[PDB]
């Protein structure tokens, strides 16, 4: 019984992924091709578990998750045993997305509530939390990406139809908003920033509005560019929306039980394959 | 409601409630459609083929000396099928061909070099149009006719015996010029052709195509075989231009590209794909770039193999931004495949030193694993990947699954905390004088063997768990073991009872 997972995630080396569903466990699995064997369970929400997401292996092994509880739950294998070692709820309704920065900036956590917040977890000397938070969004926030980079930033999508682009600053100590971005008629469901360190950076933004806008800007300096990927409303609401690292490929999860596939030609428009 | 998102090992998971898990690990569909590619013999022979320098702006590895060549790659493929034919002909016109007799000076090497390339060019095209007109000549009705298709078939012999036969001498003999360029000849058949078209009440219709043939210019021209564009595979009639046509003049490019000039080609065609870029010459980037963008003839990999070649013999010139391109593309069909050395092998030919090392190392950490095997996977981490990174990596691999050396060659103190017998020690503490935090020195220094500085030491240490709960103990025993009065006291000041048995 397992009609409804709402996340999984896999490890840096891809031999362990954890599934989260919504009668609140979170399976673990040793994959191997065709088998996927199961083990663990970890039962410690109030709520669907909505995201799980692993942390770079420099940090051991360490799972934060974020449920529906409102509470998002920081768990680490020990010995071949799972243990919940830390806890982050300083947000007052279901938190959606959470996601583990690169590994440069430290341990750092993205974790995005309804209560339009998003807060950046730091994990100090003592491993105890160390909370910097910012106002995203009015309505909430349905999910939050991390950008890389070489001036730190990430996104945030909204249900205010916004998506936001945030930056570090050591004058505010807390990220200061830097440019904001309006083209969705309902709840941005999800928002993803590409891993190419290439010419130019991609947003794909898809929304509940059937859309996926694709913000691609120049350099540093102009302005992002809106491309509605097609002009067509998808068969059905969109939900994910991921980049791949080697190609800038992007998966796009309709709630019409495909997924497709995008990607940019010399046009620079894009085009499906698969 | 579904969800799916890049994995490391970019391929894709999605909701999928008829395994076990309630996800899908989805092969990611592979463009990269070649077979000898996922066959690990021809990476080897052809890593062989490179010499592998570091930059100069970081140690990573990028490629000095390339030797590949569009021949190498034929041993792998089918001599029957068209990707066959596409490979051969790039040979033909790009790779380089080699004259081995000494030539009395190097202008007539140069002109040599290009009647060589010339015939094989001219042999190839024949063997590609040979059946087309076969088939014509077998349903012709016509001797005149015939002689004419022969001269399709670059064969002046079998026209000129058939001429012969049918009783047609004259021509014959006309026929028998037919690849010598003589410039008399030219302008004596197009005379003889202004002449009958200007009055000349009739003139058999495949004598005057014959003429014109010897005309030197035979759709260029003012009776013209350009009609035959419909009669004819496009390639057909650019062997005639080819082989009659004004060889000597003309380089084979621009000859080649006079020919373009009269007949467009159908754009999906990659066999004319080639010779545009081939004649092209001046500006090749040009329309490649033009090529890329209309059709899709030419593969990733093809592309790529073909801008690297040009790249290493001088032959071409391409942007570093386009043939950076190019290998990107690849490299990552490749990583699409789970061709990591591979794809790890093409990272190299980037010349953006920044993007190499990223590219190199992002994959070499992330994939570690499985680029160790056999020595095809050795050799692959000895293309020049730096000892840096590839420890580096092979030490993320040990945290992650729960070594020394390499942290040898915070983390440290971590690594003393798993330790927590003596030979191993005292290797450690010259390990850590060669490189020369400080408290375990002095403790280790300690237990080699001022006495209070190291106990401090210790103790702040421990303030900063098991491990160091293990390592005060250790002291504790240490001490207890030397005692057997106010320096005593001075020292001292589960492990509860022991303090309290001690008192």
């Amino acid at each position: 019984h397992n009609e409804l997972i709402h996340d999984a995630v896999l490890d840096y080396y891809g031999k362990r992924l954890a599934t989260c569903s919504s009668d609140k466990t979170i399976k673990i699995f040793e994959v191997e091709g065709e088998t996927h064997k199961l083990i663990d369970t970890l039962t410690g929400h109030e709520g669907p578990v909505w995201r799980v997401d692993w942390a770079h292996p420099k940090f051991g092994t360490i799972l934060a998750s974020c449920s529906y509880d409102g509470k998002v739950l920081i768990w680490k294998e020990e010995n071949g045993r799972w243990s919940q070692i830390a806890v982050h709820a300083v947000h007052s309704a279901s938190v959606n997305s959470v996601q583990w920065a690169p590994h440069e900036y430290g341990p750092l956590l993205l974790v995005a509530s309804s209560d339009g917040k998003v807060s950046v977890v730091e994990f100090k000397e003592n491993g105890t939390t160390s909370p910097i938070i910012i106002d995203a969004h009015a309505i909430g926030v349905n999910s939050a990406s991390w950008a890389p980079a070489t001036s730190r930033k990430f996104v945030t999508g909204g249900a205010d139809n916004l998506v936001k682009i945030w930056k570090y600053n050591s004058d505010a100590q807390t990220y200061v908003l830097e440019s904001t971005l309006e083209g969705h008629s309902d709840w941005v469901r999800d928002v993803a920033w590409s891993p190419t360190v290439l010419l130019r950076s991609y947003l794909a933004s898809v929304s509940q509005d059937r859309t996926c806008i694709i913000w691609t800007q120049d350099n540093e300096q102009g302005p992002w560019k809106k491309t509605l990927l097609k002009e067509e409303k998808f068969p059905d609401v969109l939900w994910r929306a991921s980049w791949s690292l080697s190609g800038n490929v992007l998966a796009l999860s309709g709630g019409d039980n495909k997924v497709t596939l995008w990607k940019e030609n010399l046009e620079g428009k894009w085009e499906p394959a698969g | 409601y579904t969800f799916a998102k890049f994995s490391t090992g970019s391929m894709l998971l999605t909701k999928d409630i008829v395994g076990k898990s309630g996800v899908s690990i989805k092969r990611l569909p592979t463009e990269l459609q070649r077979k000898f590619l996922f066959d690990d013999v021809y990476l080897d022979k052809e890593i062989e083929k490179v010499t592998i320098e570091a930059r100069k702006s970081n140690p990573y590895p990028q490629i000095s000396e390339s030797s590949l060549l569009f021949k190498d790659a034929l041993d792998y493929m089918e001599k029957t099928s068209s990707d066959y034919n596409l490979w051969k002909l790039s040979s033909i016109l790009f790779d380089p061909v080699s004259y081995p007799y000494k030539t009395d000076n190097d202008q007539v090497k140069m002109a040599l070099l290009k009647k060589e390339r010339h015939c094989r060019l001219t042999s190839w095209i024949v063997s590609q149009i040979g059946p087309e007109i076969e088939e014509k000549i077998r349903n012709s009705s016509n001797e005149i006719e015939q002689i004419f298709l022969y001269l399709l078939l670059n064969d002046v012999v079998r026209a000129s015996k058939l001429a012969i036969e049918s009783k047609n001498g004259h021509l014959s003999v006309l026929i028998s010029y037919l690849g010598s360029n003589d410039p008399r000849i030219r302008d004596l058949a197009e005379l003889q052709l202004q002449k009958w078209s200007t009055g000349g009440c009739s003139i058999d219709k495949n004598i005057s195509k014959i003429y014109k043939l010897l005309s030197g210019s035979p759709f260029e021209g003012l009776f013209s075989l350009k009609e035959l564009e419909s009669e004819f595979s496009w390639l057909c009639l650019l062997n005639l231009t080819l082989c009659y046509g004004q060889i000597d003049e003309y380089s084979l490019e621009s000859l080649v590209q006079s020919h373009l000039d009269k007949f467009s080609l159908p754009y999906d065609d990659p066999i004319g794909v080639i010779f545009q870029l081939y004649a092209a010459n001046e500006n090749t980037e040009k329309l490649y770039k033009e090529v890329r963008q209309r059709t899709n003839a030419l593969d990733v990999q093809f592309c790529w193999y073909l801008i690297q070649t040009l790249r290493f013999n001088g032959t071409r010139v391409f942007s570093k931004e386009t043939s950076d391109e190019a290998t990107f593309a690849f490299a990552a069909q490749l990583e699409f495949a789970q061709l990591h050395g591979h794809s790890l092998f093409v990272s190299c030919f980037l010349n953006d030193d920044k993007a190499a090392e990223d590219t190199i190392k992002r994959l070499v950490m992330r994939e570690i694993t499985l680029l160790r095997a056999s020595t095809n996977d050795h050799i692959l981490n000895r293309l020049k990947i730096p000892s840096q990174l590839i420890f580096n990596a092979q030490a993320l691999k040990d945290r992650y699954e729960g070594s020394e050396v390499q942290n040898l060659l915070d983390l440290a103190e971590m690594a003393i905390v798993t330790s927590l017998v003596q030979n191993n020690e005292l290797k450690t503490l010259r390990e850590i004088l060669n490189e020369f935090v400080s408290i375990n020195v002095f403790e280790v220094y300690l237990k080699l063997v001022q006495e209070t500085i190291d106990s401090l030491i210790s103790g702040m240490k421990i303030f900063y768990v098991a491990a160091c709960c293990n390592v005060m103990s250790q002291e504790i025993v240490s001490k207890i073991l030397e005692k057997n009065k106010a320096k005593l006291l001075e020292l001292p000041l589960q492990d509860l009872m022991k303090c309290t048995y001690k008192i």
